[PDB]
DNA sequence: TCGGCAATTGCCGA
DNA sequence: TCGGCAATTGCCGA
């Protein structure tokens, strides 16, 4: 993993990879923050955990509609497009 | 430095580590994302970014559509 | 493009 | 909680 929440780290033990939370940090009660690569910022990864529920709920609702996969901003593969400041 | 993307770790070539996508990407216009060290496969600079983004679009379309925060 | 070494890391054992 | 070495990974430089 290079992925280690911001408490294993320090205490320097192995850090529990499942969401929202790793193993030590439940038990030990905590809140489980992740400190993102790119943007070098916290993240619970709870955070994450519900933000992806959110998709998933996103995405009933709007197959539903009928619809499925949208085009976005910030991206994936090395063949999407790119980002540009304010604009899409 | 605490993340170089794709292009710059295969090019084995300083990353200035930037966001969205950094500088040298920027420049030359190829999308600029981050690769997955155990799957081998491409993905994005920041996920909570790419989720935050994600949704935003979700809703937007969803809204259009007549619905909301279901 | 890359050899290859600096610097980070995850995390063992004490 | 750490010394601390293994893996990993940034990146000079040619
Ligand atoms: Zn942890
Ligand atoms: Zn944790
Ligand atoms: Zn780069
Ligand atoms: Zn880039």
């Amino acid at each position: 993993s290079r992925t280690a929440c911001k408490r294993c780290r320090l205490k320097k033990i192995k850090c529990d990879q499942e969401f929202p939370s790793c193993k030590r940090c439940a038990k030990l009660e905590v809140p489980c923050v992740s400190l993102d690569p790119a943007t070098g910022k916290d993240v619970p990864r709870s955070y994450v955990f519900f933000l992806e529920d959110r998709l998933a709920v996103m995405m009933r609702v709007l197959k539903e509609y009928g619809v499925d996969p949208t085009k976005i901003r910030g991206n994936i593969p090395a063949t999407s497009d790119d980002e540009p400041f304010d604009l899409k | 430095s605490r993340t170089a993307c794709k292009r710059c770790r295969l090019k084995k070539i300083k990353c200035d580590q930037e966001f969205p996508s950094c500088k040298r990407c920027a420049k030359l216009e190829v999308p600029c994302v981050s690769l997955d060290p155990a799957t081998g496969k491409d993905v994005p600079r920041s996920y909570v970014f790419f989720l935050e983004d994600r949704l935003a679009v979700m809703m937007r379309v969803l809204k259009e559509y007549g619905v909301d925060p279901t």
